[PDB]
């Protein structure tokens, strides 16, 4: 339904929220009354019209298929190339993941998308990451790899991945320190 | 697991197949040098099964085809962190022990170049420093390992431990070993004399000699030890390091030298350093040159499956879902087939 501002613009008259609510209730009753085409088109004067995108598969020098994607987490930024076939080998900055991420937590973060879509070992990946710490880089690589994998997994799997949260860029970033307080929210010890 | 528990008879057909080591053999052969985590696994399982891997098989084949007339050949177990280099060296050590060689085994050279508080200037040579605690600790395990061959060795000189006490030519090397073990102040000198006598007697033909040193890069990597003036101490100034460099020199025959690179416990070396020049420095590379490097890498699929089967047979993977192929793939991904990471992961499952 057109908002009170739109209704005011149409009626060149100031309105109160109560008046607008009364009018909207009357319109709802009209529509529910099983009206005719003339009434429906009259109501259309007041009615107001209100998924993940998949990267395109490409082919390497040997013609073997791959997909490319990018992602960011905290200050970290990563770009991932996921090939259609492989033994699960992931090379970050040219270093195998088990050596680039000594932390089992970050290795689990890398694992998460493939494990979700039941593809452990079914692809090889080459990722380049920069900025942020170990965990930020792991998250960024996870996001990039998931976005690339969307190029291969079915649409049902893509939607399931989105619902699991593998394809949402985590907006949570550091909050600026404010003057007169210790940190983003830690105020100074109230003196007495 | 292999029905062939003989270290010499098992071959390529046993690749990825297990290989048992009896508790008597463990007590007699490995009083030291086993990885701490593998020692814990042995204590837990009452077993010492090692997987027969390609690097160990190749090194065993080289040792079998050796010709003792030539100067001692230097082999270098090599590769990434926690890929089984130390356990491959242990496998070769057990093979030679069952073949009746004198096993001069250095479990970890890194322990000798850090944390020492008993460091003292060597009385026999003020230029160098002695490490009596480490010397005695190594000597005890060396005697435990090679007691039977110890009596047979005839010392060829007179070694004076004091102005009043000495050991005479024609005496068993057990005399020197016992002197070093008991009189702690003379342990380092006893170790040096033992290295000298073993190296020369191997050439004389008295017995086949296998030098087996882990963390060989420590013989040239910088030490963290300090003088009385808080000044750093170069590796050669340690008597043990000096004598072990002399042993590593290939100017002798009647044996073989096997050294294993190890970034773990190394001093002033980045984590991702696994190349031989990178770990040994140029000095160490030239000292050990020429040498045969033997690469040890992550488990192949068959080795991974065999190790997982061993753990399941022992019921170590108590986790409910571990036996499932989903859990198998999860472990494979997380460890990326690295034996050390896989063992650490299965430790708490
Ligand atoms: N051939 C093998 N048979 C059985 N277990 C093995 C083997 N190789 C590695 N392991 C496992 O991995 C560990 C042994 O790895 P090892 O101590 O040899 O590491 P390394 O890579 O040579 O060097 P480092 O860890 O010092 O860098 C143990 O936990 C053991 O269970
Ligand atoms: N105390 C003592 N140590 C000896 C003796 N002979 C050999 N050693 C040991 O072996 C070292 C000598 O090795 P050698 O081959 O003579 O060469 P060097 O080390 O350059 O003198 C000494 O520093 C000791 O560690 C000896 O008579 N007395
Ligand atoms: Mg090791």
């Amino acid at each position: 339904w057109l908002i009170k501002e739109e209704l005011e613009e149409m009626l060149v008259e100031k309105l109160s929220d109560l008046d607008y609510m009364q009018f909207i209730r009357l319109l709802e009753k009209l529509l529910t009354s099983q009206c005719g085409a003339a009434e429906e088109e009259f109501v259309q004067r007041f009615r107001r019209s209100v998924k993940q995108l998949i990267e395109p598969v490409q082919y390497d020098e040997q013609g073997m298929a791959f997909s490319k994607s990018e992602g960011k987490r905290k200050t970290a930024k990563a770009e991932a190339i996921v090939y259609k076939h492989g033994s699960g080998r992931i090379k970050v900055n040219g270093i195998d993941y088990q050596l680039y991420f000594p932390i089992t937590q970050d290795r689990e973060q890398l694992m998460f998308p493939f494990h979700f879509v039941d593809r452990l070992g079914k692809h090889d990946v080459t990722c380049t990451v920069s900025g942020g710490g170990r965990s930020a880089q792991a998250g960024a690589i996870r996001l990039a790899m998931a976005k690339a994998l969307c190029s291969f997994v079915t649409e049902d799997e893509v939607e399931w991945m989105r619902q699991a949260g593998l394809l949402t860029t985590d907006p949570r970033v550091r909050e600026r320190k404010k003057p007169g307080q210790e940190g983003a929210r830690r105020k100074f010890t109230w003196k007495k | 697991r292999t029905n062939e528990n003989d270290p010499a008879k098992h071959g390529d057909q046993h690749e990825g197949q297990h290989y048992n080591i009896s508790p008597q053999d463990l007590e007699t052969v490995f009083p030291h040098g086993l990885p701490p985590r593998f020692v814990m696994q042995v204590k837990t399982f009452s077993e010492a099964c090692l997987m027969v891997r390609k690097p160990a098989l190749e090194l065993l084949h080289y040792l079998k085809n050796t010709s003792f007339a030539y100067p001692a050949i230097r082999y270098l177990l090599y590769g990434e962190k926690g890929t089984g280099k130390t356990l491959s060296l242990c496998h070769v050590i057990h093979f030679c022990a069952k073949q009746d060689w004198l096993i001069l085994h250095i479990p970890d050279a890194h322990l000798w170049v850090k944390n020492c508080r008993d460091l003292l200037q060597s009385s026999y040579n003020k230029q160098r420093f002695d490490q009596p605690l480490e010397a005695s600790t190594w000597l005890k395990n060396f005697k435990t390992t090679n007691e039977r061959f110890l009596n047979q060795i005839k010392v060829q000189e007179k070694y004076v431990w004091n102005k009043r006490e000495s050991t005479e030519k024609g005496s068993p090397l057990g005399e020197v070993v016992e002197q070093g073990i008991t009189r702690v102040r003379n342990a380092t000198d006893a170790v040096g004399i033992v290295l000298k006598e073993l190296k020369r007697q191997s050439s004389l033909g008295m017995f086949h000699l296998l030098v087996a040193v882990d963390g060989i890069n420590a013989l040239w990597g910088r030490t963290t030890l300090k003088r009385e003036d808080k000044s750093p101490i170069a590796p050669e100034e340690l008597a043990l390091v000096h004598n072990l460099r002399k042993m590593m020199k290939n100017d002798w025959h009647g044996g073989a030298i096997v050294s294993a690179l190890s970034q773990t416990g190394s001093l002033f070396k980045p984590r991702k350093a696994y190349l031989p020049q990178e770990l040994l420095g140029k000095e160490g590379f030239d000292a050990l040159d020429p040498f045969i490097p033997i690469l040890v890498s992550n488990y192949n699929p068959k080795e991974f499956e065999s190790c997982i089967q061993y753990y399941l047979e022992n019921n170590w993977l108590q986790h409910e879902k571990a036996p499932t192929e989903e859990g198998k793939k999860e472990l494979l991904f997380l460890s990326n087939a690295n034996p050390s990471l896989l063992e650490r992961h299965c430790a708490y499952l």
